């Protein structure tokens, strides 16, 4: 499950799970994290952001370079991933467990429609 | 950009390729900083194949490299022993830096980079001939570097007994040929290891051996770290034709007795140690970011006057735990400086251009 089947996923390699509460708990795919490589530093979001889709809004930094991490989604952040203070290579290790980044209260539903399906991303991958 | 003839075995290792001056090299296989933490703790290996290895054979071979190079040949007076040294302009700036070693007194071997080894090799063909020396380019041979503190317990079990005796006990700086393996105790990574040349149809088996005796592979991610935290210099940051040997701490390899040895450069070089130069300084940053190539470093004399230097390498320290770099500077800075990064003036700690030995942190 480089893919796990439950999700949705955007454009810019970033996933999305729906959340008990209506919330989305956003991070980077395994291909994401792939070409990245070892994360060293992220720099997260103010809890409470308004964000629109596209506004970089966080940075994974390597040891290679910073890399801008993107709102999937247009909302507001409601929580950040704190681990990530202290143990970066989540990000690597559990790019879909451990290693999410925010989570996000998305405020526009046609936004919420446009994401990738599994199979979807799977064969944006393909190409 | 060529396809190296170990590419089925970086492959089958899982590498990342990345072209690197023409040819794909593994970048990582899977995680640098992994391959940073296996060559501190216990073993990794690199493909170098694509360094050049020159060997240089005649009478006036010795002579030939006295005046070429700027440490002193005349220095290697056991069979095997080698030295780093740089190799200068006219005008007294870096073209290379190169290990040089010596096996008789009329055959000895220069080990030279892949970025730049059309100029050198051209380099040293024009001073050469003057001196009727037969050089002969082993593009015939590949190489492996094998670093960290079971590196060379983990090679020396590929070892035939005639090669572990060759071999047994060698101190740092050596080389020997041992049946087609040459065996050397050099490296890039402020660890004990070897690095061996090979001829190029037995490299894919003999690294295919090093993996299976636990030797992870590394690429050059951790290639960076690893040298850098050493405090050794990458040819074309540290230094280049336009920088003095003084001002990128090289001044220890500089020989300068006997002081009858002419070598090229040593007439600029002098004068260049009378007028001053600026140094080459460590800097870490214990503050959340990394330190990055050619970034500017500035501080403010007693005086309440501005200087400014430059980043030559930066990178993130898996050692340590900060980002650190080399920088090049104005004589006169003190403890601290300030380094711009994006739009804000980050403090950094200026300390020697050394940030690990033997797997800890010069502190």
């Amino acid at each position: 499950s480089n893919v796990p089947a439950e999700l949705k996923y955007s454009k810019e390699h970033e996933w999305l799970r729906k959340e008990a509460d209506g919330t989305y708990t956003v991070g980077i795919t395994e291909h994401a994290q792939e070409l990245l490589g070892d994360m060293v530093f992220v720099d997260l979001p103010e809890v409470g952001a308004t964000v629109s889709a596209g506004d970089d809004c966080a940075v994974a930094e390597s040891v290679k370079a910073a890399s801008d991490i993107y709102a999937p989604v247009s909302g507001e952040i409601v929580a950040v991933n704190d681990a990530l203070s202290d143990s970066p290579e989540l990000v690597n290790s559990e790019p879909y467990a451990g290693g999410w980044i925010f989570k996000i209260k998305a405020s526009d539903e046609s936004e919420l429609e446009s994401l990738l399906d599994a199979t979807a991303y799977e064969a944006l991958l393909e190409d | 950009a060529q396809q190296t003839p170990l590419y089925e075995q970086h492959t089958l290792c899982g590498a990342r390729m990345v072209d690197f001056h023409g040819w794909m090299m593994p970048l990582h296989y899977g995680s640098q900083i992994d391959e940073h933490h296996a060559v501190r703790t216990d073993a990794g290996m690199f493909d170098v194949s694509h360094m050049t290895i020159v060997d240089l054979r005649g009478s006036r071979t010795r002579e030939f490299l006295r005046y070429l190079l700027a440490n002193d040949v005349a220095k290697l007076t056991k069979s095997g022993k080698a030295l780093y040294s740089g190799m200068l302009n006219a005008s007294g700036g870096v073209i290379d830096d190169l290990i040089v070693y010596y096996f008789t007194e009329d055959f000895f071997r220069l080990v030279v980079n892949s970025a730049t080894r059309e100029k050198d090799l051209s380099w040293i063909t024009q001073h050469a001939e003057p001196f009727g020396i037969e050089i002969t380019v082993r593009d015939d041979l590949s190489m492996i570097a094998v670093q960290g503190p079971n590196a060379q317990a983990k090679a020396a079990t590929l070892f035939n007994d005639a090669q572990r005796q060759a071999v047994e006990g060698m101190k740092p700086f050596f080389g020997v040929q041992a049946g087609d393996l040459f065996i050397a105790t050099t490296g890039y990574t402020g660890e004990a290891g070897y690095e061996i040349a090979l001829p190029n149809e037995k490299a894919a088996d003999f690294w295919r051996a090093l993996v299976e005796a636990g030797v992870k592979p590394c690429g050059l991610g951790a290639r960076d770290t690893l040298r850098l935290e050493a405090g050794m210099n990458l040819y074309g940051q540290e230094m280049d034709e336009t920088i003095s040997p003084l001002a990128a701490n090289m001044g220890w390899t500089i020989a300068w007795e006997p002081a009858d040895r002419d070598f090229i450069g040593r007439e600029a070089l002098e004068v260049q140690r009378e007028h001053g130069t600026e140094k080459l300084v460590g800097l870490v940053m214990t503050e959340k970011g990394v330190l990055r190539n050619e970034l500017p470093v500035r501080f403010t004399d007693a005086q309440g006057n501005q200087h400014e230097g430059i980043i030559t390498s930066g990178t993130f320290s898996p050692t340590l735990g900060y980002s650190i770099a080399l920088a090049r500077v104005p004589e006169g800075i003190g403890e601290t400086a300030i380094v711009q990064i994006r739009n804000r003036e980050m403090p950094v700690k200026v300390t020697k251009p050394v940030f690990v030995r033997n797997g800890k942190a010069v502190a």
